């Protein structure tokens, strides 16, 4: 496992740190959207960062399933639930929940 | 795609908000194939 | 588990493909037995019905008097490899001194076998192809001359950095395969494996690669397969100045272990495009020769 | 015994007594993918009856002057019950197909069909007539759905291949003098276990009149031609919202 | 050992580290039909990894003043995804059930929660007040959707029946001191093997909050509900056009 | 066949039905063991979990001091048949000489048992109830005295022709059960089976019987079973001219071979509607009494 | 937290069917990666210079 | 069962009551050269429980906009008691360490350390900003001592080499929800079977804070992050005069 950069939109140096975690915090319930990436290891984006994606760059074709596992580092009073989805190939990006 | 499930519940005293980690990996059943260059060369002009 | 008769008595998961004929050693043509006339009611061997789609099986002895003939001939060069196992032109490259295709000294072949009719009418005849590839590369000046120049091949699969000037970086090939010949020396030959992700290639695609709406701008996606773009053909003049001879460097595939499935009709129209089935519509010409009249030769 | 036949599949059956015999595309009846050949890892869904039905999708009729029709599969089910349903939801395609052509006439009429399953049936323009122009067929022409695509260039099917050649592919003749129907059986022709339902279409199915309907005036001018298939041994994979295109 | 749980069916997992163990409807898991027990003679169809997967069909926000809302089965799925698309195909329906109900909140919020599984939960109107009034609810009441319906009489439940009695039915409590989580496992419960599954609804959830929630100012002030349910051995048959309602 | 693992090895069609329970004899309640003081840390029966919704399971001898005691009180009058096989009203006819209800001396009644509350709130604690019939028809004028007078009861099934008048040809009950009995005789009674097309009747119907859009006109068809719906009930003055004495029967029906499924709340409103879970809105009531304070008695 | 790889596996997520996965890994062995010939220096002998 | 924890060694004891189990630096656990590996011919000294014991060496605060910190090893105990002693008397070196960090905070407190141990973990300069300066990190910075050094970029931790792939190199998170101590033990990691443990620095331990903390004014504000650590099996050999640096 390597921290994958899912929230890379930074790009000034004084903030490059902020792109290995992305923030959840109190919502209104509606089951909005909180972070999206493709599921591509050698495709340029969020999987750049990741030793599997920088090695899958060196190799033209993969196969095989990932894992890809989310760290919470909130408070241990705070609670909640998310879902986490992944669309298979054919289907645009999903316009709720 | 991540989605909240039904909030983020977080009582007084405590941040409003917190950040998730994501770690990527592969599982065991993956292999590459078709060894190829790299698609980026770190190097802009001779390294001196 | 299972209870309900529908479910324990269901064929449902028989992976077996039940196949209705199995290929039989035919190293020769088949032999010619005896016949004799034949004078019999109710039993017909000439009688056929082509609207079954099943090829006649009249034999010559259930139709005339044969003699006994030991067939010897060998069916060996009528086999894939025989037929396909042959160098053959598939691309050419130029590489002009003064010129505005190729004035860097380098250039970048896609490579598809689609752009000579002789080559592409052979491929074309089955559906899906699944062979090894041997490349053979002769580099001549347009005169014919051979000259003291050294050249470099690079094999650049889909995905690795195109090279865009002869001193470009990628050019450092530290993980893809480069030749480094000299025109005086014999032409380059490397054997290249079955390199698409699918089982087999695919000369014809009836598809796209890519779901959302297919408008005017996109809409050359159409018949190009990813599984059978295997990568680009890079090759330049080992220098850091210009070369002195003008190049044109001509690649000769040979297929072998060759397998080939789903034969479809071969073309007889005139080829247009790489990668397309199009055809001159006005000047669409008959498969064959005409004649004047059906009663004469 | 070999004119009369009955196929039955699902909760529909299809009755023929003017039959010409079944052709297996390639000798090989429909199979599921064997865990050998397949590479996804989920488990697909085999609804069984609910998509192994025949379905009647259009009439076309033929005339004196017609030039042919062809189907593109399984487009044509794409959009049609509880198959097209699953052909939207699920990523994943692998079926085979049983493929019915009616078309019935009186003893005193003529003509003759050829009926074929071309795999991967690359539709091409006509490149501007002359040949200096680099078309494309629309996504009408491509992708033409449940009406099918009259042929402009039957000769070469609109493909450049010529179609005296066609009949190598699995192949019947609807001759209106002997047989009424066709009856083709193909498997899943693919170079991979599974594909896309929507994207790719695996074979087409063609109908041309080689020799041109005749009667003489007075006998029933309409002479429909109805297209009748049923899906066998599908399976699909890779769930996920539906998608209508 | 008890309080972690992971339930995963066809291609969803849903997990949870708060859980107060699983109840199964009347002590038994849901099953096929038995050939003794099926009346139709069609071949049913069961897509399995197709329709029994998690649906996560809506939230609802639960507030200190709130009165609880009900949801009717399989209503919640007539229209969603591979499971709305077979029950509108199919006239037969018969499946099992297992509602996961998702209400998380802190150490610090209290409340409590009432999910139990109600068969033919029949539900009736106010009759005008005084009762001379023979009303009958509206559609949108009687078949709310996915959606649900906000009870306006919780004692009662809209239907003359205490709610003091409702833990006579499979049920789970979501006290928000404990547990986040409710799992009710539910089998097919009808008088017959099949039914429609448009015009019959076989059960009905009910969320209701008998302890009101309750909060000091500052803290997340949302607290919502979010239904999830997945469901077993699903069974469909008679096969037609799609019926919309 | 089955070739595929996820085929082979697949639990489609396992229709066992997993049972987490089965029913012990019970005859007598259960008996009370000794027990004594117990001190130990850990284990801790009488903390309990209603969250899980299962009821807490400890007993008497986890809790306090018991002696030991045999319970010999039988468990016989709490079960189904003893609790519903006892005869109660469940619908009246009334057949007067003068008025606007029955003047045609006949009257159809049909069969529902929701007409009378303390048949209703027995019959409605359980969603499904399997059960035989035994109706007794007690037959008197208003004044509760008994006149020479001959009346028939039919029973008419669902789709059976409907008497319209009391000389009827649907009377002539050459199909249709019919009984024939004077006032001076004894009650009629018979006996009816399980006539329902369903396993078992369903008092509550959570659903519409015909597919199409419920508007207003259409709005009474829910909550009505057909499967409910064991037909008409119709008696009549037995002769051509109108019968001396006002008639006012009374239906009694007794069920037995009772099976019963699926338990509810059972019901704390007033009724206010046949086949109806309509309440009265403004004119809730609490199930039970209230007091002034919850510190006193 | 423990700072090893998640051991969970498809067919404790998902339900899964049975691939016979003959996909080698040869190609990714450290002499398959690295036993390929690149530039690592060039050595210029220039005339005037 | 894995949260409660307890380390002893030598004459010091380390504690924990939120472990998060023990990571063994590339599944190895620490062990004396063998006779075919030493190639140095003097008898090395072990001085066993003198010099592996757990030194406590310095304290660094946690803070919302903190970088990060490095310390070198066996740089940090060079100076330190009698290992210090033992390392500078002799020329050759050998040990594993066992590294526990210790970060404790509260419930209400969050934010997440990354603790790893780099092997060969060489420090870059900046090279001036654009990159034509062939600068050297000064001394202080490359041989920090016991102090440490907090990293400038921890982004590319001064060298060139994102942070985001640090976890392939054996590391423990330091989450302050869950754990408050992170545990690595390290074998010796060199090219060689001895070293000198002044010149050469085997490995870098890293602490850089991935989720910035965060609480509530009103909190503790000093979250304190001390660094305990114990070499293992430690080696000496060519004893000489003593050298400082
Ligand atoms: C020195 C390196 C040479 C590498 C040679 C790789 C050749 C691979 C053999 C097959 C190449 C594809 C041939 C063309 C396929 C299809 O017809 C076209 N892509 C049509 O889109
Ligand atoms: C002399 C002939 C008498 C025939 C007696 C037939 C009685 C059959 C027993 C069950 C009758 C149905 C009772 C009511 C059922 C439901 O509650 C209502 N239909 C509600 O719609």
């Amino acid at each position: 496992e390597t921290i994958l950069e899912v929230n890379n939109v930074p790009t000034n140096a004084t903030s490059l740190m902020e792109r290995l975690r992305f923030p959840v915090s109190a919502q209104a319930g509606k089951g909005e959207l909180c972070a999206v990436f493709r599921a591509d290891p050698g495709r340029s984006g969020p999987w750049q960062s990741t030793l599997l994606g920088q090695l899958c760059g060196y190799y033209t074709q993969w196969s095989g399933s990932l894992e890809v596992t989310f760290m919470f580092t909130g408070s241990f009073m705070a609670t909640g639930k998310m879902l986490i989805a992944y669309t298979p190939p054919g289907g645009p990006l999903p316009k709720d929940r | 795609s991540i989605w909240y499930q039904t909030n983020y519940v977080v009582p007084i005293g405590a941040p409003n908000t917190a950040y998730i980690i994501a770690l990527a990996a592969a599982q065991k059943n993956f292999t590459m194939k078709l060894c190829k260059d790299a698609s980026d060369i770190l190097q802009t002009g001779t390294i001196q | 588990g299972d209870r309900v008769a529908d479910v324990i008595e269901s064929s449902i998961g028989d992976s077996v493909s039940r196949a209705l004929t199995r290929a039989l050693p035919a190293p020769t043509g088949q032999d010619t037995q005896v016949s004799s006339h034949r004078l019999d009611t109710g039993k017909v061997p000439a009688l056929q019905a082509a609207e079954i789609g099943a090829s006649s099986n009249a034999s010559d002895e259930s139709m005339i008097e044969t003699r006994c003939v030991l067939n010897s001939h060998s069916t060996a060069e009528t086999t894939l490899d025989s037929f396909f196992s042959r160098a053959g032109l598939v691309g050419e490259i130029d590489l002009p001194l003064e010129g505005t295709t190729n004035p860097n000294g380098y250039a970048n072949w896609d490579i598809d076998i689609t752009g000579y009719a002789q080559m592409r009418r052979k491929v074309e005849l089955f559906t899906y192809m699944r062979f090894d590839a041997e490349f053979t590369f002769v580099a001549c000046t347009p005169t014919g001359q051979v000259v003291p120049q050294l050249l470099q091949y690079m094999f650049v699969p889909p995905g690795a950095p195109k090279p865009d000037s002869r001193e470009s970086l990628a050019w450092q090939t530290a993980t893809n395969p480069s030749v480094f010949v000299k025109l005086s020396d014999p032409p380059a030959q490397v054997s290249v494996p079955f390199m698409s992700p699918a089982s087999a290639y695919q000369w014809f695609y009836d598809g796209y690669p890519t779901f959302g709406e297919h408008k005017q701008e996109k809409d050359l996606e159409y018949g190009a397969c990813p599984n059978n773009m295997m990568g680009t053909f890079s090759v330049r003049t080992v220098g850091t100045s210009k070369s002195k001879y003008p190049l044109v460097i001509r690649i000769y595939m040979r297929m072998k272990h060759v397998r080939a499935w789903i034969p479809r009709p071969m073309r007889n129209q005139n080829y247009l495009f790489k990668a397309n089935p199009n055809y001159a519509g006005n000047f669409i010409k008959p498969t064959g020769a005409s004649r004047t009249a059906i009663t004469t030769l | 015994s070999d004119r009369v036949a009955q196929l039955t599949i699902g909760n529909s059956t299809i009755t023929t007594q003017e039959a010409a015999n079944i052709i297996v595309g390639y000798g090989e009846w429909p199979s599921y993918c064997s865990d050998s050949d397949a590479t996804a890892v989920d488990k697909p869904t085999r609804p069984d009856v609910s998509v192994n039905r025949f379905y009647t999708l259009d009439t076309k009729l033929w005339e004196k002057s017609s030039k042919g029709w062809y189907w593109k599969f399984p487009d044509v089910l794409t959009e049609t019950g509880v198959f097209g349903q699953n052909a939207q939801f699920h990523y994943l395609y692998r079926s085979g197909f049983c493929i019915h052509v009616q078309c019935n006439a009186s003893k005193f009429h003529q003509g003759a069909l050829l009926v074929a399953v071309l795999p991967e049936y690359v539709i091409g323009s006509v490149a501007g007539g002359t040949g200096t122009e680099d078309t494309h067929p629309p996504y009408k022409q491509t992708q033409p759905g449940a009406d099918g695509f009259e042929l402009q260039h039957p000769y070469v099917l609109d493909a450049g291949i010529p179609i005296s050649q066609l009949t190598v592919c699995p192949h019947q003749w609807i001759n209106l003098r002997t047989n009424n129907c066709a009856t083709i059986i193909v498997p899943y022709i693919n170079a991979l276990p599974f594909d896309s339902a929507l994207n790719h279409c695996n074979f087409g199915l063609l109908v041309v009149p080689i020799s041109p309907l005749d009667y003489d005036q007075g006998a029933t001018p309409v002479i429909p031609i109805t297209i009748t298939l049923a899906p066998m041994c599908s399976e699909f994979a890779g769930l996920r919202q539906a998608v209508t295109q």
